[PDB]
């Protein structure tokens, strides 16, 4: 299953 | 920017008997960008129903893929895979030994 | 043995029209299992192995809903780095990403990871105490700083040693079949003369999982890797892979040659000679 929102850079 | 061209093996799936139904490869790797032009070729001409792996990458941020189609070697018929890239001046053309 | 579940995204930027082309795919060991490109009709998240079929409605809700965010994250990225390196709205660039946990034989986490790279070069990763990021140059220091004040690491941490694992396990138990299965290398040599004195021999692997593998020459007992040529591990396209390693030898003498054989699926090396 996905990480859930990695942050923008 | 970072250029890096690519590898090409072209190889069937199975050992290669003729007239025995098969697949043929040409696996491009450690190649950036992504953006690649693949063709099989039969007898210089070519091959229209092929289809490639979902781009993924290798620990040096190199990409990699694998076109394929079905066909059934024979004595007389040649096979090659046909790659251009940004990095090639023009395009290359590898052809399929069944000993490699 | 060990196993792993990991995922790997590109984006690259179009600038004569349109979003960037994004590609993920998500791997357990060297087994395919999902994907989602941005060119396909679905524009979900789609099975790429049997036993991840059998999860319902809400997980390929929850999958596509989160892989579409990554390709907005990456998006915007795009835009951000285009900036940072003061770069021109014409070109294409590309951003690439990839996470993912390891558990050893009693499937306990070992180690997880997350790395990003711009155009091709590192660009920021995760350490391995997941707590800090290696920054490579400047514009990632700038990164760095802004994902330190978010609490970045700490969630990531968090999935990497919790949900990545815990969903391998489960990953590995339903497709236990095939996910738990080593399939030994296939081997066989073959030999082709190069002239009256000297010929090839090449030693073959086929049809093995996973695709970690070793090859070895030895002549007289003692490995050579002169006169010899191995080329990288190469899909088949049914989902195992295949090498193959040569050495050219004076006619005659090919008794002295054996290929050595290392995979998880055999319990001894084999060795293989031409007779």
């Amino acid at each position: 299953t996905l990480f859930d929102e990695p942050p923008p850079l | 920017m970072i250029q890096r061209t690519p590898k090409i093996q072209v190889y069937s799936r199975h050992p290669a008997e003729n007239g025995k139904s098969n697949f043929l490869n040409c696996y491009v790797s450690g190649f950036h960008p992504s953006d690649i032009e693949v063709d099989l070729l039969k007898n210089g001409e070519r091959i229209e129903k092929v289809e490639h792996s979902d781009l993924s990458f290798s620990k040096d941020w190199s990409f990699y893929l694998l076109y394929y189609t079905e066909f059934t070697p024979t004595e007389k018929d040649e096979y090659a895979c046909r790659v251009n890239h940004v990095t090639l001046s023009q395009p290359k053309i590898v052809k399929w030994d069944r000993d490699m | 043995g060990s196993h792993s579940m990991r995922y790997f995204f590109t984006s690259v930027s179009r600038p004569g029209r349109g979003e960037p082309r994004f590609i993920a795919v998500g791997y357990v060991d060297d087994t395919q299992f999902v994907r989602f490109d941005s060119d396909a009709a679905s524009q979900r998240m789609e099975p790429r192995a049997p036993w991840i079929e059998q999860e319902g409605p809400e997980y390929w809700d929850g999958e596509t809903r989160k892989v579409k965010a990554h390709s907005q994250t990456h998006r915007v990225d795009l835009g951000t780095l285009r900036g940072y390196y003061n770069q021109s709205e014409a070109g294409s660039h590309t951003v690439q990403r990839m996470y993912g946990c390891d558990v050893g034989s009693d499937w306990r986490f070992l180690r997880g990871y997350h790395q990003y790279a711009y155009d091709g070069k590192d660009y920021i990763a995760l350490k391995e105490d997941l707590r800090s990021w290696t920054a490579a140059d400047m514009a990632a220091q700038t990164t760095k700083h802004k994902w330190e004040a978010a609490h970045v690491a700490e969630q990531l941490r968090a999935y990497l040693e919790g949900t990545c694992v815990e969903w391998l396990r489960r990953y590995l138990e339903n497709g236990k079949e095939t996910l738990q299965r080593t399939d030994a290398p296939k081997t066989h040599m073959t030999h082709h003369a190069v002239s009256d004195h000297e010929a090839t021999l090449r030693c073959w692997a086929l049809s093995f999982y996973p695709a970690e593998i070793t090859l070895t020459w030895q002549r007289d007992g003692e490995d050579q890797t002169q006169d010899t040529e191995l080329v990288e591990t190469r899909p088949a396209g049914d989902g195992t892979f295949q090498k193959w390693a040569a050495v050219v030898v004076p006619s005659g003498q090919e008794q002295r040659y054996t290929c050595h054989v290392q995979h998880e699926g055999l319990p001894k090396p084999l060795t293989l000679r031409w007779e």
